[PDB]
DNA sequence: TACATAA
């Protein structure tokens, strides 16, 4: 290679550690006007084969070992909340050891041999990647199990999980707080009732990735027709309001 | 376009405008509030039988109508018109009106409904229902439906009773509104004045005390005992520290959203003497205000009611019309018949996990969906398409021993079975109705010493680079990567990456991004080693780049 | 924006109040006049009040400027976007008219910081103070002016400006949720900023009670044709309000005619609109009143009207 | 008058059966298209019902129900294949209680001008209903334009 | 048959 073979902007530059909030903005804004540029310069120098190769930038050195991922430390990165509304793509498991979290679940919880059971035998952490494409290890699901009999409390189970769904297959009821794109239902017979048909049907915005192992409406369904008549007794009521 | 789509949404919101702002400015008289006494008295219990016959008042306006025909937008115009409390029936109906309230103008975080009247975390293992209830009244009147509701919750009500009158500090009345109103009425001041000032100065008030109209999303997914409670709450939690809204004689005015069809709400037991879980259908919200006539009475329901029609969703004529004449429960012919015979498959061509790649299947049962994921599991480890790699995780349960034995010496049980007693209540030890649908292995039960504990280990297996969704808070920390050039620059332009964290982690987020940018150096050559790109070209690079750099 | 007071008190015309509000915004971009009063305001809600709609905007303090050098950096700053320099503001400032604002929160963060315990009971020899002396004179000893409020704030800085974010919420925003809200053109980044945030609680017409929307909405049916500006703003430069102070201050549509017509015309619109549909909701609601017919026919019929009334040719000729 | 305006004009069955030289009335041109999409039929519950392979080796068509949009037609074993009745193919019914289902093919049009044709039994034991036609599959058989 | 709330 040539004499400049390691982009010699690095030891010509030194980013120092930041300061008080003005410096933080100075910091990050000429580091992204650095980072702006030659992202334009290198774009205008080649065009969509720069726009669309592989980028991967990592706080420190992770290296992805089979399905594992391996890092020295997890020092740097802000904290969020993971939302259920949020759509997130499973990557793989760390066993690096993150110092808040374990506080976190020594904290939250007043039942100690739970927390130092699970320091001994650590589980893996999860890593996720977001919509937009940003690694995240996300902290072990941990629940309580306290149970009540007549007037007493007793703290019983502590369950240890991931907290993770996979949106490949679920029950009709659970179905009813979702909107899907393509759905294959599966009936049973013998327990047909056509509010399950009518909701598991309702998911899907189009009629063109449908299916079903019956015809609902061929077969002995119940009918219970009692909010159906309130609803349309009430369409023909003046004070109403009805909007389009 | 998008301007049309708006005209007949617009203009018909105007009137549940004006309804719900009548509604909520009419003052009770002084005999009909609930004074403090009333809740010291039910605190002060131990059955739910000495309860007197007592009237909570409130008023109710119902915004119905199917899925995805636009009343989110009638709750936006009434955030932005009123001063309400925006609540929902589960977190991600919580989520989603925060995300359209956020988008359309501005949005406080939206919470459930749970956690707005109190609920904790034991109050989720209680026993609902255990004391006998018989209605008197024929017909039944408002206090006896009150009580009867109070008695159905009797152990959560009692529980947030007795905790919301412990925590004011023994017989120290809560000073947050008084102290205020004891300067107005000294310096001479216009009433409301200086209390209505107190949420801005204390930041631990709860959301009841800020006002009077109460909007709940999804209110079909909800049993009809918490129809009463949140108005009990609501009274309570208005009596202790003496609201202006309270001492203005103002009643709560609860707005429900939400589909009557296709939504429902189960009630649940267990039998401990049999190990059985029992699961049944209950009434609503929605259905116990539109079908009791008790209520419709008393809330004059016809004059506040609002029906929305039309789907912006459905574009096809025969499922519109099949879909219409499921909801409104028209008489179904043979057409109808004949015009669904068109998807039928047979059942091995679904349960196969070959044949429909990439669809969601809905099953009836939980045994079904495990049973199916375990196929496709095992199929797409033999046959298969790459990019996805099948592994396992551990998983486990930690049980007390002390516990245990309380428990059986309780419930007499003179034998019981780690794995027969985990099997059994699988169902509840979990936080999340999903875990019976994941693929587990040969469950391992062991005993700890030293802990007095009992180690129940399992494994869980996941497919690599799925889609996933996480069903819990789970705190994450993110640590880089941006997938390609594009993406980084479009993260980096635009600053709601660092709006979306709270208004505290500012400075260090922006610092992380900083020390990312950094690290996101180097590589560049190995992407300008790519095969057969140019010779000059790379020179060219090297000239540009120094220059930039000096 | 900019009004006079009134004295007359014949409700003034359509074309009357056009000609008049068109007179202030003259052909330079300054408003007309020898003294200004202008009151400094930023987002927040009022409390306390009652009025159709909650309010969106809180006042902050209020200044006079009289002078011939307050009157030309005035000028100047609503003119070409300048931003004030804080000598000029404090040099201005009016103060009783801005500290009658900040009287009542002084009171309540002076409460909250004595709410420890009110004890007021050490009796002793000379220490046995009454019950409601101390209270008394620690109220009558604070000063609900300049001086309370820099004590409170150098005292208890943290919590005074944690109160001071809560009563007026959503005051901090970037520049980029201005654009994307209001936005993205100009004229409705202009004339829809103006009216849904300053104008629609001050005019209080029927307009008050429409979210922002309806708003943008109506705005788009506004079409004055153009008037083609040399440059726009591009990205990398919403960190500062500058930019975008400097875009929507020197815009056609926040002078002249453009400006002083539209609050008109959303009225006119509003009530163009409501005229038709209160009519074909009436035809409708009498037809469904007694229509003695089979439930599908009235499904059939409910959803037929309600398509003939409203179907997207007959909205896009209305 | 709106739907026909807004969605178009669907085809009816008489000219999608044209299209395959195929009249409803006259009996004898069903049966044949019958016995040249029974092939289809035949692979289908192959391949997804393997346990009733040698029930349907030699079947005859015989007309059942003739309307303007739907079209069923009985599937008889030809008289010669021992067991007289067909079997149900959803449901193991009881050894005594012979499970006397009968099939029929029924044509319709279903989709965009396509050809829907589907399998139907009816089957006579309690477990099931009789009186009541239960529908089994749908293939698409549109493909000889 | 079967779901939510806790944080
Ligand atoms: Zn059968």
């Amino acid at each position: 290679l040539d004499e400049q073979q390691l982009d010699v902007f690095y030891c010509h530059y030194t980013p120092g550690e930041p300061e008080t909030t003005a410096a933080v903005h100075t910091q990050f804004a000429l580091l992204k006007r650095a980072f702006l540029g030659r992202f334009r310069i290198l774009q205008e120098l080649f065009g969509e084969a720069f726009e669309v190769a592989p980028f991967s930038t990592y706080v420190d050195n992770v290296i992805f070992r089979g399905c594992e991922m391996l890092t020295g430390s997890p020092r740097g990165g802000l904290m969020s909340v993971a939302l259920q509304t949020d759509n997130y793509t499973l990557m793989g498991y760390t066993y690096a050891r993150v110092f808040a979290f374990a506080d976190e679940l020594r904290r939250r919880h007043a039942t100690a041999n739970v927390a130092e059971l699970l320091e001994e035998a650590p589980l893996p952490y999860v890593v996720l990647r977001d919509q937009h494409g940003f690694m995240s290890v996300v902290n072990t699901n941990i629940s309580e199990f306290v149970e009540s009999i007549d007037s007493t409390e007793l703290a019983m189970a502590i369950n240890a999980d991931y907290g993770i769904s996979s949106k490949l297959a679920m029950t009709i009821t659970r179905s009813q707080g979702l909107s899907l794109d393509k759905v294959a239902i599966c009936f049973t017979p013998g327990n047909l009732r056509l509010n399950s048909a009518y909701v598991a049907m309702s998911r899907t915005t189009s009629s063109e990735f449908l299916r079903m192992n019956l015809n609902p409406l061929r077969e002995r369904h119940e009918r219970d027709d009692v909010i159906s008549e309130h609803i349309l007794s009430a369409l023909r009521d003046p004070n109403v309001v009805i909007v389009y | 376009a998008e301007a049309f789509l708006n005209f007949t949404s617009m203009h018909g919101v105007q009137p549940i405008l004006k309804r719900i702002r009548e509604l909520s400015q009419q003052q009770l008289d002084g005999a009909q509030v609930p004074h403090l006494q009333w809740f010291r008295d039910v605190a002060a219990l131990e059955s739910p039988a000495g309860l007197p016959l007592r009237e909570f008042p409130f008023a109710v306006y119902l915004i119905t109508g199917n899925a995805g025909s636009g009343k989110s937008t009638c709750v936006q115009t009434i955030n932005e018109v009123l001063d309400c409390v925006v609540t929902g029936a589960t977190r991600i109906a919580a989520q989603n009106m925060y995300a359209k309230l956020s988008g359309a103008f501005l949005s406080r975080p939206i919470n459930t409904i749970f956690h707005e009247f109190g609920f904790r975390g034991n109050h989720v293992q209680a026993q609902l229902g255990q004391y006998p209830y018989t209605l008197t009244s024929n017909p039944a009147s408002l206090e006896d439906l009150q009580r009867r509701d109070l008695t159905y919750y009797w152990e959560v009500i009692l529980d947030l009773t007795k905790r919301a009158l412990a925590a004011s500090g023994g017989e120290e009345l809560r000073n947050e509104f008084r102290a205020l109103a004891a300067l107005e009425r000294t310096l001479g001041l216009a009433e409301g004045a200086l209390t209505r000032l107190a949420p801005a100065t204390h930041g631990a008030l709860p959301a009841f005390t800020r006002s009077n109209v109460i909007v709940i999303d999804e209110a079909g997914l909800l049993g009809r005992h918490l129809l009463t409670a949140v108005v009990y709450c609501w009274w309570m939690i208005n009596a202790l520290y003496h609201t202006p809204q309270y001492a203005a004689r103002l009643r709560p005015v609860l707005v429900c959203v939400g589909s009557p069809t296709q939504t429902a709400s189960l009630e649940s037991t267990f039998e401990h003497q049999k190990l059985r879980c029992s699961v049944r259908q209950s009434e609503n919200v929605l259905t116990y205000l539109i079908c009791n006539r008790t209520l419709r009475e008393y809330a004059r329901l016809s004059y506040s009611w609002a029906i929305f029609i039309n789907n912006k969703r459905c574009v096809e004529h025969e499922f519109g019309n099949l879909m219409k004449v499921l909801e409104y429960g028209l008489p179904i012919t043979e057409e109808h018949m004949q015009f669904v015979d068109r998807f039928v498959v047979p059942e091995n061509y679904i349960t196969n996990p070959a044949n429909l790649p990439g669809w969601t299947r809905l099953f009836s049962s939980h045994k079904e969906v495990s049973a199916y994921m375990a196929k496709l599991h095992a199929y797409l480890k033999v046959t298969r398409e790459g990019e996805f790699v099948v592994f396992t995780l551990p998983v486990l349960t930690f049980v007390s021993v002390k516990e245990f034995d309380e428990y059986r010496r309780l419930t007499h049980q003179p034998g019981l079975t780690i794995e027969k007693w985990l099997t059994a209540n699988a169902s509840r030890i979990t936080n999340y109705s999903q875990s019976q649908d994941q693929d587990a292995g040969h469950m391992r039960c062991e005993v700890h010493s030293k802990q007095q504990l009992v180690v129940a280990r399992n494994d869980v297996t996941y497919v690599l680079n799925s889609q996933i969704a996480v069903t819990a808070r789970l705190r994450k920390l993110v640590f880089g990567f941006s997938g390609t050039f594009r993406a980084f620059e479009a993260v980096l332009r635009d600053d709601s990456f660092v709006k979306t964290q709270g208004e505290t982690s500012v400075e260090f987020a922006y610092r992380f991004l900083s020390r990312l940018i950094f690290s996101g150096l180097i590589s560049f050559y190995n992407f300008l080693q790519r095969p057969g790109l140019d010779a000059t070209q790379r020179t060219l690079a090297y000239a540009r780049m120094g220059e930039l750099t000096a | 924006d900019a009004y006079t007071h009134d004295g007359r008190a014949d409700g003034p015309t359509e074309q009357d109040r056009f000609e008049e509000s068109r007179a202030l915004y003259q052909a330079s971009g300054g408003l007309n006049g020898d003294s200004f009063r202008v009151t400094f305001c930023l987002l927040g809600t009022e409390v306390g009040g009652t009025h159709q709609a909650r309010g969106r905007t809180r006042p902050m303090f209020v200044c006079r400027f009289e002078r011939a050098d307050d009157v030309a950096a005035l000028q100047d700053a609503l003119a070409h976007g300048t931003p004030l320099q804080p000598d000029h503001i404090a040099a201005t400032l009016d103060a009783e008219a801005t500290f009658a604002l900040h009287a009542n929160m002084i009171l309540a963060l002076t409460v909250a910081i004595n709410n420890a315990s009110p004890r007021t009971g050490r009796d002793a020899a000379a220490a046995q103070y009454d019950q409601g002396a101390s209270l008394r004179s620690l109220v009558g000893r604070t000063s609900l002016g300049q001086r309370g409020l820099t004590t409170l704030y150098v005292h208890h800085e943290v919590r005074v400006l944690a109160a001071y974010r809560r009563a007026y919420y959503g005051s901090a925003q970037s520049p980029f949720w201005f654009l994307s809200k209001f936005g993205p053109d100009e004229k409705s980044l202009v004339l829809t900023t103006r009216y849904y945030l300053l104008q629609a609680q001050r005019l209080g017409g029927a307009g008050a009670t429409y979210d922002l929307q309806a708003i943008k909405d109506i705005c788009a049916t506004y079409a004055i044709p153009h008037a083609p500006r040399p440059d726009t703003v591009s990205a990398a430069s919403l960190t500062s309000f500058a930019a975008i102070t400097r875009f929507c201050c020197t815009s056609q549509y926040a002078r002249g005619a453009a400006a002083a017509g539209f609050p008109l015309y959303v009225e006119r619109r509003i009530a163009a609109d409501v005229r038709e549909t209160s009519a074909l909701e009436k035809f409708i609601t009498h037809d469904r009143s007694c229509l003695r017919v089979s439930d599908r026919e009235f499904i059939t019929y409910i959803y037929l009207a309600h398509f003939e009334c409203f179907s997207p040719p007959r909205l896009a000729t209305h | 008058r709106n739907a026909l305006e807004h969605f178009g004009r669907r085809e009816t069955l008489t000219e999608v059966l044209g299209r395959y030289n195929v009249q409803p009335d006259a009996g004898g041109t069903v049966e044949g298209f019958a016995s040249e999409l029974l092939g289809r039929i035949v692979a289908c519950i192959e391949t997804h019902f393997p346990e009733h392979a040698g029930e349907y080796q030699a079947v005859s068509v015989r007309r059942a129900v003739s309307k303007d949009d739907w079209v069923l037609l009985q599937l008889v074993p030809v008289r010669g294949t021992l067991q007289q009745s067909l079997s149900c193919l959803r449901f193991k019914h009881g050894r005594a209680s012979r499970a006397t289902a009968r099939t029929f093919v029924a044509l319709s049009v279903g989709a965009n001008n396509r050809l829907c044709v589907s399998l139907c039994q009816q089957c006579f034991a309690a477990k099931c209903d009789s009186n009541r036609l239960h529908t089994l599959f749908t293939i698409d058989a549109g493909t000889p334009c």
